[PDB]
């Protein structure tokens, strides 16, 4: 790897710099490097490594919209017929999201997840899976779409069991993980009374848990809970 | 789309 | 080049594409691969070919300020010292944009100016090459600070002399180069006066011009003549 | 800042 002769502090350090200068691609390049020198992540460099993927997938999925949506009227009838074009651009960009997928589960099974033993550490890494096994399913077409759907599924349901065994209803990763397993059930999995269900069980269970709070774990949590109202407005 | 959330956004 | 297996008009169909998802960094390279196939640029082209440009530098040049700030205030007294990595960072940014202004400014210099003899094309590419030499002297320090300088300054000059005798006042390639030389004035070259006096002998003469317009000309021209005047208004 | 502007994005 190119980030192999770098300092493990450094690339941390540098992936500070890359986030406040937006440059996300560079700091998914540091994170990623900081990975790879086989030490666990702290809760601080997890959110690094979080953020900058989520960035970089970000930017891909919204182009791949754009590029899919353009080819989908090109198929409607009395559409001209413009050539390949179109849809070779759209297969660049899917192909570019599905590496970086790709790169963020590589990480996460070698070895992020088998060595993550505590609750906040495994629920993050088993959401991660999830989101970007998610974020495949949702270009995929082929054979292998429902083997997708299945491995977010699971990854999602294994960090949904540990998060409710091992965390309070409102720990923000627990909230995070509900909402995100909510939108795997409405968007993917065609399972949208699913995704009300789970909103609204995880709303109201975090809202009995808020008493419990300080001013600022309650800013926190409610934020998040919001996120879920502004599903469930939405959704019904 | 619906609204998911990156907990390292979140936090960061 | 990896883009010389595809077809001229593939290339600027998909440059479009690009622009439609905002994927700055495909459309350059869409369009760099146009230039190449060596035949001239339509003006639809040449437009194509500066959004695609000025997106990515822009970036380039807004995570560059970011990196300088910080390195700055690390060297001040009473800053506790952190490494190399802020001033390893700022140079690895600052080596990317320095690339692509080399890239545009050769891709100018072979061919586009030498080929350019209508006054909208070569009006068009002298400013972009007094741009480009500018985004170099922004972050220039060493022995050819004064000599970038003087590029830009060479370029926007023999552009201008072409615009006064070939185009109206009201011209927006002609309006648009005479803003971008004013900015190298106030922020380059260490002369406000001559900002101030450009940026207002402009905008009188095409002022008194407006009356010859369409009521879309007037709109394309007014629209500069704003950012002339917003200038004014930061500068007096 | 000063005000820039690229022809190609005044009328892209
Ligand atoms: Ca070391
Ligand atoms: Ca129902
Ligand atoms: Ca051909
Ligand atoms: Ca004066
Ligand atoms: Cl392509
Ligand atoms: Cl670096
Ligand atoms: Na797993
Ligand atoms: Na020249």
């Amino acid at each position: 790897g190119a980030m192999g002769s770098m300092e493990r502090a450094s690339l941390i350090q540098k992936a500070k710099l890359a986030e406040q200068a937006e440059r996300y691609e560079d700091m998914a390049a540091f994170m990623k490097g900081a990975v790879e020198k086989g030490e666990e992540l702290s809760c601080e460099e997890r959110n690094l490594l979080s953020v900058a993927y989520k960035n970089v997938v970000g930017g891909q999925r919204a182009a791949w919209r754009v590029l899919s949506s353009i080819e989908q009227k090109s198929n409607e009838e009395g559409s001209e017929e413009k050539g390949p074009e179109v849809r070779e651009y759209r297969e660049k960009v899917e192909t570019e999201l599905q590496g970086v997928c790709d790169t963020v589960l590589g990480l996460l099974d070698s070895h992020l997840i088998k060595e993550a033993g505590d609750a906040e550490s495994r629920v993050f890494y088993l959401k991660m899976k999830g989101d970007y096994y998610r974020y495949l399913a949702e270009v995929a077409t082929g054979d292998d779409k429902k083997r997708i759907i299945d491995s977010a599924r699971s990854a999602y349901q294994e960090a949904m069991d540990i998060s409710k065994k091992e965390m309070p209803p409102t720990n923000p990763i627990r909230l995070g993980l509900a909402l995100n397993f909510s939108v795997f059930h409405y968007e993917i999995a065609n399972s949208p009374e699913e995704a009300i269900s789970l909103a609204k069980t995880t709303f109201d269970e975090a809202m009995a848990d808020l008493h419990t709070l300080s001013e600022d774990s309650y800013k926190d949590s409610t934020l998040i809970m919001q996120l879920l109202r502004d599903n469930l407005t939405l959704w019904t | 789309k619906s609204n998911s959330i990156s907990v390292g956004e979140f936090y960061r």
